[PDB]
């Protein structure tokens, strides 16, 4: 594992790398509409999604459980124009349901994110 | 009159539901019973202005989303469901 960690627990269950640097002071908040690129990898490194196969940037609000904890957690941690890696335990993930057919049980999942912008609602 | 739905408002209830059933719950045969009144009222055509608008910005993406689900029918292949959920997405983030 490699990595900070961003919980607030300080269980190491999000670990964060920043890959780019952003250009904000600000981070999201609770609720902000949230535009992404993204990668999912699983810890293997098999990918099992990508944004880009949307044709458009990936958009959630954040801070409602509309997306994973980790995803949650993380992005808010995140200026605009940041690219972070997230490691993900499966507790802040899936758990022990997954996301099948390709995400098992008890998975830790890698993500690179970038966050494209951010708007209040 | 007022109280009536209209296409907009029933697809983004009814996405919202049968996400949360098939996301959330992996309930397929509940998401399938929210999604196949709302292609089936499709049918019937838009009947207002607002329902016009609608059918002309997302009608299409709506039938191919239905032929996607139909697919998955016979199939059982999760990315064909998956491709559905794209338009359903596509769809829902711009009415809501
Ligand atoms: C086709 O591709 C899928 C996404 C795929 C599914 C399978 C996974 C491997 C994956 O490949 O994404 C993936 O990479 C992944 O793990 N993701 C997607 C990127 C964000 C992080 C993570 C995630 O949390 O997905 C999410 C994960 C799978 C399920 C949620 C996890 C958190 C939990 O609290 C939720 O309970 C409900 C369920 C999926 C999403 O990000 C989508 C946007 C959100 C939802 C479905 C729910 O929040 C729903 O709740 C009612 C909503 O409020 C939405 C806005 C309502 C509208 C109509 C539905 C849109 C559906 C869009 C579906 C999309 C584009």
């Amino acid at each position: 594992e490699q990595g900070e960690d961003i919980t607030s627990k300080k269980d190491r269950g999000v670990l964060k790398i920043v890959k780019r640097v952003g250009n904000g002071e600000e981070t999201p908040m609770i609720g902000d509409k949230v535009y992404v690129h993204y990668k999912g990898k699983l810890s293997n490194g098999k990918k099992f999604d990508s944004s880009h196969d949307r044709n458009e940037p990936f958009v959630f609000s954040l801070g409602k459980g509309q997306v994973i904890k980790a995803w949650d957690i993380g992005v808010a941690t995140m200026k605009k124009g940041e690219i972070c890696h997230l490691l993900c335990k499966p507790e802040y993930a899936y758990g022990s349901a997954g996301s099948l057919p390709k995400i098992p049980s008890n998975a830790t999942l890698f993500f690179e994110i970038e966050l494209l912008d951010f708007k209040g609602e | 009159g007022a109280m009536d739905p209209e296409f907009m408002e029933m697809w983004h209830e009814g996405l919202e539901e049968a996400s949360r059933l098939y996301f959330g719950e992996r309930n397929v045969k509940g998401m399938f019973e929210v999604l196949e009144p709302l292609h089936a009222m499709m049918e019937r055509g838009p009947q207002t202005l607002k329902e016009t608008s609608f059918n002309q910005a997302y009608g299409r993406d709506l039938m191919e989303a239905q032929e996607w689900c139909r697919k998955y029918m016979k199939s059982g292949n999760v990315k064909d469901l998956t491709q559905a959920w794209d338009l359903y997405y596509h769809v829902f983030r711009r009415i809501s």
